[PDB]
């Protein structure tokens, strides 16, 4: 809703779309590409299957 | 840019504290999967607080 | 540009009868929505009479 007013009158389903069913939005920024504040190492993004 | 016209606490008080004290953030979603053949979510549109 | 050949109620004259009296005016439909993700008709194929 464009306006933060929630009083059973106002929708916040998604009338024609049901992916929100079972898909959360993913708001989160990214890893951190580092995990280490003073030195910097490599490391990588791996296939595990 | 932030701007609330002062001669609005004068004729509406509710609509002008939300706007000054809520702001709203709108954006666009969406998802993009590679062989899926279901829809999925494209455009949609919210307003993150 | 109403064209009955008048040589057809000579060989097919229920063919002919059909075309004189009762014709067709092809049209294409479809449908639009805006946050949906369903599919909905596009570009159908109707004959109104």
């Amino acid at each position: 809703v464009s306006e933060p007013i929630f009083n059973k009158t106002i929708n916040l389903t998604p009338p024609y779309d049901d992916t929100s069913q079972t898909v959360i939005q993913n708001l989160s920024m990214p890893q951190m590409l580092s995990f280490d504040p003073y030195y910097e190492s490599t490391f990588y993004v791996v296939s595990a299957d | 840019l932030a701007k609330v016209d002062a001669t609005l606490s004068k004729v509406d008080m509710n609509a002008a504290y939300i706007f000054a004290l809520r702001p709203t953030f709108p954006y666009s979603y969406g998802y993009k999967q590679r062989f899926s053949n279901r829809r999925l979510t494209t455009s949609a549109l919210c307003y993150a607080r």
